[PDB]
């Protein structure tokens, strides 16, 4: 009741449909601990679309790392989520995604891209609310967030990430 | 891209 | 009350300020139903608008047709609505509109273009909440979308409607 | 927490992501009289934003007018508010802002325009809600309020801001 | 631009 309608608006809140999204990362240090203790190993971000009407996709990410990164970087995922337009789309979903991690100097950003995998289950059209998450789990090591760095500042981290449109 | 576990 | 403040949240969620709208409409054999059956014979899409502070328009579908189209078509209409920002626009309003049902196997859409009779009421500057609605009682047969049909699948349809912006 | 999400409601449904923003203001002659009998000096406008991650800003108007304008003109103001993204933007702010009164007629509209002073406090980076506000004391004469006049119609007015966008 | 009072 409440919760829900409370969930939909922050949801629109942070919605874009451009297929450039940034998450902004609050309270970074205890949320960093809680991964580090294995309480909340990984966060999801609000959902975001490359058009109006286009996929619906989010962020995963691990503080503490996921699979090979674990316990030594930040890992960071991209999932493509069940949309209301889904029959409307081409699929398998076959866009570049870039994915940072941005330098608050604006010098040196974290940056990783790949394209999708279009024999992965991870891009076929979505049966569940969301499709296996897929991404870098080596994003960026520990290190750089725990020493003197720019990446964290204010207590708060943002990660960008650009769906590329081209064919749509 | 690799899958999370 | 609470559910005052859902519509506002749906309505928000739905809008759009390009002129361009796509209205899925879900349960579409219950809906269905629900029109033979003379329970709602008629249902508005949420609101949508030609630019930010642009005209403010909805549809009006009848699953079971209405008028000349009574039991036979699906009839689908265009509605001017009373708009925050009316008094900074032209009137009567006299944007091209299309209207579309999607075919979801990427086959023959239906499509209707028209331009507004600058001297019915439903052009003119809204005095109620909605204009006198206007559009095609034979939008499209009855018997189109059936089984096998290809407009319905999964049980939804698609409706686009697309305002022309010419000398917006 | 339903008074906290209206609130939210209300700020998304008015919010903009281009440096455009349309304020109307409706019951004009009650928030006018209010300025004048000193209970409600001066009503600030919702926020708006440069781009989807960009500069918070809003304006402040006084109806019976601040400073050099009290008592005689119409008053108004720009802010710089804190923004949840002003760790990547340039400090100071340095656009051009343009601010007008609508003539209902679009005849004569009233428009005033500034570069910021970037040595001003009012265009550094906010440490509070809000930067001290900065604008036109002597925006628009109060004779333009009258009934004769198209500034006022249906006891409604609209102020609109464009905030240059260049460089960014 | 000048400062509200």
């Amino acid at each position: 009741a409440m919760a829900d309608l409370e969930q939909k608006v922050l949801e629109m809140e942070a919605s874009t449909y451009d297929g450039v999204f940034i998450w902004k990362i609050s309270d970074f240090a205890r949320k960093r601990q809680e991964a580090v203790a294995g309480r909340i190993p990984a966060i999801f971000s609000p959902a975001f679309y490359t058009s109006r009407y286009g996929y619906k996709m989010c962020l995963r990410i691990y503080l503490n790392g996921d699979g090979t990164g674990r316990g030594t970087h930040l890992s960071l995922f991209f999932v493509v989520m069940k949309g209301p337009n889904d029959a409307l789309l081409r699929w398998p979903f076959n866009q570049k995604v870039t994915l940072m991690l941005l330098d608050q100097n604006n010098r040196e950003h974290v940056i990783d891209a790949f394209r999708p995998d279009v024999t992965s289950s991870s891009f076929q059209r979505p049966v569940n609310d969301m499709n296996i998450a897929s991404g870098c789990p080596l994003f960026c090591p520990v290190s750089k967030m725990e020493a003197k760095n720019s990446y964290v500042r204010d207590d708060a981290i943002f990660i960008k990430a650009i769906v590329d449109l081209t064919g749509l | 891209p690799i899958q999370a576990s």
